């Protein structure tokens, strides 16, 4: 049944980020893989991801939030860089064995 | 199947002349074909007054011989088709024909009559002096040569070697008739001759018409006396020509070879191949397997760099050539001896596998034509004594193993003092001292 | 970087500062008190400390 | 040849190198040591107590 | 044991073509001859081509640009493409035990490229470089220009990417281009030192673009201009043309010997060309040192002809005007039956010699299954060749004479002579 | 031009074994290098004592 959705939602809404506007992939460390990945990202939806980053430390500096409408929402958050990094992270992996080889 | 196809081979016929000349060939179905002679040859049988004979030599050996003038000599050739090409360098001169199998007779006359009966015209000497004089001009200008006649320069320091295929300024404005008539006379020898045909001919037609336009038997013994050469010693040091004003600096750095002969030639290029060549334009970029060539890219260390397996007779160079902007030679030098260093000490089975599948695609790269299966013949005897085929090659390259490449680079590069020859805006690189410590530790 | 000595926010400095150093060819032995003088000091805070330790 | 001998052999591969200054470190000093004592005392005979010792041992 | 094989020649239902031939040597040559280039860009896609040449080497769906790479290189392999403004080569050489493992990547590379985004942006700048090598070479320099001044399109379109271009290519221009282009129909799986039988078994169950002419090269118009770049060079590089004849016209063996006729490309080291007309007479009319050749190109629907002439900055004007009434004396019976007779073997040679190359062979095996489907006999092109009477040669001395030059030059042209000169 | 340039004679500052323009160095390396990373090797103990 639902419960790994009831859950994921949950902790979605228990981590909050959201209440900054940001997308679960906003608030991503920024490791190498991840590094590889935003560089390889649309002009556009890096622009965007650019904004509303700097939107949510400017909201942590004032020590404020987003007002409740423009939380992000469980489902409509757009997991815009996981394919990229999962690619980057894939191609390393193959990098990395055939290296060992 | 490779295994065979190396068998099918046709094999290289060679049998001697009662003169000291050897003739040898690869006949194939090929229409057309190569011939030429090999001479043992070049500027390190010059001495220091004639430095540059073989070379101004080599600039007549076209312009007509006393059977028949220029015009007549060069119209005689062209009109049938026929490639007249050749060369000179250090330990080996070589004049060959590209022609149509058929004409192969009529050709052993000519490379014959171009050895033997050169003309010397007085008249055509004093233009090919203007001539030479110019190509310094213009090849001093590749740094990639300045850069390399550098090396032996001071790798061969106070030897033979030392010297430059095409000679002094000096001995290129006052060479006389009779030096160049000497030289001919002194080097161009049935004993250190080979006639190397490959292509589409008969090893007998062939051999025949050499009986019959390479006669002039020998009579004393000293004249079948093929003579031994005074070692060129190898000395650890170096030369830096600086200009700030060129655009690129030229590096080249190399320690003592062991010749010819010596079967680890094989493993040093085994080597060679696993460090391999760069340059701005390969598509592999930073994915190349060459580590050199991979951090090359990555923090564009050169414009281009190769390594190198320079033999000779009783010696040799062995060493690396890369091209880099003024500012990164230091890096590229550095992470070059490493390179060398982690060859010594740390290659493993799977570099050698792959350098050995390289090197094996390398060896038969250099038979593809006429000229080039010719070139290998023609050097072949010259060098090693006799043909070694690609079936025996393979042989010495799967014997080759990772433990095999560590003893023997260390053996030649480990802690020995190298040869360094810099030219242009070379300030970045520095110390003799510094390069030297760089021989040792991975 | 490719060798550790100059990317190295330490090495870098050790390296930048007694290894990599560009210096004159020709500075004599009147240039040798500048280490000495160092060399001296760390020599005399060391013996030093060892004596206010009694 | 010991020069040869003892490059390919020590001083060649730096492993070796610093292996034979530490084993030759130990060697050298205890026979420096001794040599050093044994010139100094020669060259002060029946000064130290050493030497004088005897005339006021034996219980 | 082995022996003397026989040059098969297959090809499928969708038009997509197979040229093998087993030669039994330690090395085999596998290749993909493609009908594309330069000639099919327009105004709006102008480099396209050029790029997706170095683009040969990114990620495919099939193989990652790493392993294409470290792939190819495992077996001692290697992997390029070569290209005119109308075709395009992608070949690879190998041992023969690795040819199946340095095809998945041919196959891969020509038929499933992906040229993402970011590896396309990465690569960009590189047409940047490999273009400034190559310009090194004034040769090159006259010759992108020439097009240019001797037509209006297509063939006018220049081989290395315009500057302006450069960074503006995009993944979808790519794509498009490839789609459009790299189809069945325009594709030969050519391939020396192999067995007919795989060559073919891996072709059809293996190759994806499919069927069709997609993009039509639009008909090379002759424009007829004469491009000039002042440069200070203390060489001045000319090449003086006209239309010459198509790939195939019978009119183009004439040519060819008319070429030969007049002199091209030295065959003596440092020698001097007597059997050069051209040469020869150039040489009378200037002092200092020089090069003057017979040009010739053939074009599908197209083709060029005419001289090129490396000379000193100041004898420039003797030099390519000794070269016209050289070309003028030629065109009026100045031909003997004898130098109809010397050329028609220079000829022969010339070509013989050019297939002891293995990339030589496997371009003449390949040229041919494309542009036609067939392998000519080598003693066909043979009687083709000397079958030329000492007229087809004065003749087409004429119609150089007599058609609309466009020319090209590059150097310090102060001297230099205008096409309306000549 | 570089066909002009020679390296000077180095005779003067040379060891005895390589002197010989005709007698490959490589005989006497092993012997050059052993002796003065004797010293060092020496002036190491001497520093470790
Ligand atoms: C700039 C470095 C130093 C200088 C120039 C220096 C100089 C001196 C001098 C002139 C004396 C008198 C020695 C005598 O003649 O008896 C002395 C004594 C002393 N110093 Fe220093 N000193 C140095 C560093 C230090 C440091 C860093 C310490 C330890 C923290 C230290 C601890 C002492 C002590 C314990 C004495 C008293 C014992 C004695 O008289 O020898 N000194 N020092």
């Amino acid at each position: 049944g639902r419960l790994m959705d009831r859950i994921r939602k949950w902790y979605y809404n228990a981590a909050g980020f959201n209440k900054y506007g940001l997308m679960r992939d906003d608030t991503l460390y920024e490791d190498d893989d991840v590094k590889e990945a935003l560089k390889r990202l649309p002009e556009d939806l890096y622009n965007e991801r650019m904004f509303r980053i700097k939107r949510a430390l400017d909201l942590s500096l004032k020590h404020r939030i987003l007002p409740k409408e423009q939380w992000v929402k469980y489902e409509e958050d757009k997991p815009y860089l996981e394919p990229y990094l999962k690619e980057v992270i894939r191609e390393r992996l193959e990098r990395e064995a055939w290296n060992k080889k | 199947t490779y295994a065979q196809t190396l068998q099918n081979i046709p094999e290289t016929n060679v049998t001697t002349l009662d003169n000291g000349l050897r003739v040898a060939s690869e006949e194939s179905s090929q229409p057309t074909c190569t011939v030429g002679v090999w001479i043992g040859a070049g500027s390190r049988y010059e001495n220091e007054k004639n430095n540059g004979a073989g070379y101004f030599v080599e600039h007549l050996a076209f312009k007509g011989t006393k059977k028949r003038p220029c015009a007549a000599f060069e119209k005689e050739v062209e009109s049938m088709g026929a490639h007249f090409n050749g060369y000179t360098s250090r330990e080996q001169t070589a004049f060959y024909i590209k022609a149509l199998s058929k004409d192969m007779p009529k050709v052993v006359e000519l490379l014959a009559d171009v050895v033997q009966n050169c003309a010397l015209e007085e008249s055509q000497i004093e233009k090919e002096r203007g001539v030479i004089l110019q190509e310094l001009k213009e090849m001093d200008n590749d740094m990639t040569n300045v850069t390399f006649d550098y090396l032996h320069a001071t790798a061969f320091q106070g030897t033979a070697l030392a010297r430059t295929v095409e000679g002094t300024t000096e001995n290129i404005k006052h060479l006389t008739r009779a030096d160049l008539a000497s030289y001919i006379d002194t080097h161009f020898k049935a004993p250190r001759m080979v006639l190397a045909a490959a292509g589409g001919i008969s090893h007998k037609e062939l051999v025949d018409a050499a009986r019959q336009h390479f006669s002039g038997v020998s009579f004393t013994y000293k004249e079948d006396a093929v003579p031994i050469l005074p070692r060129c010693r190898f000395t650890g040091s170096e030369i830096r020509a600086r200009d700030d004003a060129l655009p690129v600096a030229h590096v080249a750095l190399a320690v003592e070879g062991p010749g010819w002969a010596d079967p680890d030639n094989v493993v040093l290029h085994v080597a060679n191949a696993i460090i391999g060549r760069y340059d701005r334009t390969f598509g592999g970029g930073k994915h190349l397997s060459s580590r050199l060539a991979a951090l090359a890219v990555e923090h564009k260390l050169c414009h281009s760099f190769q390594t190198f397996n320079t033999s000779y007779s009783d010696t040799g160079l062995f060493g690396f050539h890369f091209v880099a902007d003024p500012l990164s030679i230091d890096d590229m030098m550095f992470c070059a001896q490493g390179e060398w260093m982690r060859l010594c000490t740390s290659t493993t089975e799977s570099e050698v596998k792959r350098a050995k599948n390289h090197l094996r695609s390398a060896m038969v790269a250099q038979l593809d034509g006429t000229t080039p299966v010719c070139e290998t013949i023609g050097s072949h005897l010259l060098n090693y004594g006799r043909r070694i085929s690609l079936e025996e090659w393979d042989s010495r390259i799967s014997a080759v193993d990772a433990r095999m490449v560590r003893d023997v680079c260390s053996k030649y590069i480990y802690d020995k003092c190298p040869a360094l020859a810099a030219v242009g805006p070379i300030e970045q690189l520095l110390d003799y001292n510094r390069i030297r410590s760089g021989m040792y530790w991975i | 970087a490719p060798n550790i000595r100059k990317s190295h926010p330490l090495l870098k400095m050790i390296n930048n500062s007694l290894i990599d150093l560009p210096a004159p060819s020709n500075i004599s032995a009147w240039w040798n008190f500048g280490s000495l003088l160092a060399v001296c000091l760390m020599t005399q805070i060391l013996t030093g400390l060892l004596l206010a330790m009694h | 040849a010991l020069l040869r001998q003892a490059y390919s052999a020590l001083f060649r591969r730096t492993s070796t190198f610093a292996l034979t200054v530490v084993l030759g470190a130990v060697l050298f000093e205890r026979a420096f040591d001794q040599g050093a004592d044994a010139i100094f005392e020669h060259l002060n005979e029946g000064k130290l107590w050493k030497h004088i010792k005897h005339k006021y041992e034996a219980s | 044991c082995p022996g003397a094989e026989d040059l098969e020649i297959t090809k499928l239902p969708n038009g997509l073509i197979i040229a093998s031939l087993e030669n039994f040597s330690p090395a085999s040559r596998i290749g993909v001859f493609i009908k594309a280039g330069s000639r099919y860009e327009t105004t709006a896609n102008l480099g396209t081509a050029h790029l997706l040449r170095l683009a040969s080497p990114l990620t495919t769906k099939g193989a990652s640009s790493f392993r294409i790479t470290r792939g190819i290189e495992a077996v001692g392999g290697s992997l390029s493409v070569y290209s005119t403004r109308e075709k395009m080569t992608y070949c690879v050489e190998c041992l023969r035990d690795h040819v199946d493992t340095v095809m998945e990547y041919l196959l891969n590379v020509t038929t499933a490229p992906e040229f993402r985004p970011w590896e396309v942006t990465d690569l960009q700048p590189q047409l940047k470089v490999d273009k400034a090598v190559a310009f090194q070479s004034p040769q090159v320099g006259v010759l992108e220009n020439l097009h240019a001044a001797a037509y209006k399109t297509a063939l006018a379109n220049p081989l290395y990417c315009p500057d302006y271009r450069i960074g503006k290519i995009t993944s979808e221009q790519l794509h498009h281009f490839v789609q459009n282009n790299f189809t069945s129909a325009r594709m030969a799986l050519v391939g020396i030192g192999v067995k007919h039988s795989d060559l073919k078994q891996v072709a059809e169950q293996f190759l994806n673009i499919r069927s069709g002419a997609g993009t039509s090269s639009a008909k090379a118009t002759y424009w007829g201009g004469e491009i000039r770049e002042q440069n200070g060079h203390s060489l001045v590089h000319a090449a003086v043309v006209t239309e010459g004849a198509a790939v195939g016209s019978a009119e183009a063996n004439a040519f060819s010997v008319l070429q030969h006729v007049l002199g091209a490309g030295p065959l003596i080291k440092r020698g001097s060309s007597v059997t050069s007309k051209l040469y020869q007479g150039v040489a009378k009319a200037t002092t200092q040192p020089f090069d003057a050749s017979a040009f010739n190109v053939n074009y599908s629907d197209s083709g060029l002809f005419g001289f090129y002439t490396i000379s000193q900055a100041a004898h420039a004007g003797e030099v390519i005007r000794a070269a016209m009434n050289q070309l003028k004396a030629a065109a009026q019976g100045g031909v003997t039956e004898e130098d109809v007779t010397k050329a028609k073997n220079q000829l022969k040679a010339t070509y013989l010699m050019s297939v002891e190359t293995a990339q030589g062979l496997l371009n003449e095996i390949g040229s041919e299954a494309l542009l036609s489907g067939t392998h000519t006999a080598p003693s066909v092109v043979a009687q083709k060749i000397d079958s030329v009477t000492s007229a087809d040669v004065v003749n087409a001395a004429k119609k150089f004479v007599s058609g609309k030059k466009s020319m090209a030059a590059s150097g310090d042209l102060g001297s230099t002579p205008f096409l309306d000169e000549l | 031009v570089h066909n002009d340039v020679t390296v000077p004679d180095f005779s003067a500052y040379r060891r005895e074994d390589v002197m010989d323009a005709t007698t490959s160095s490589q005989t006497s390396s092993e012997d050059r290098k052993g002796f003065s990373y004797l010293v060092t090797a020496t002036a190491c103990v001497a520093t470790a004592y």
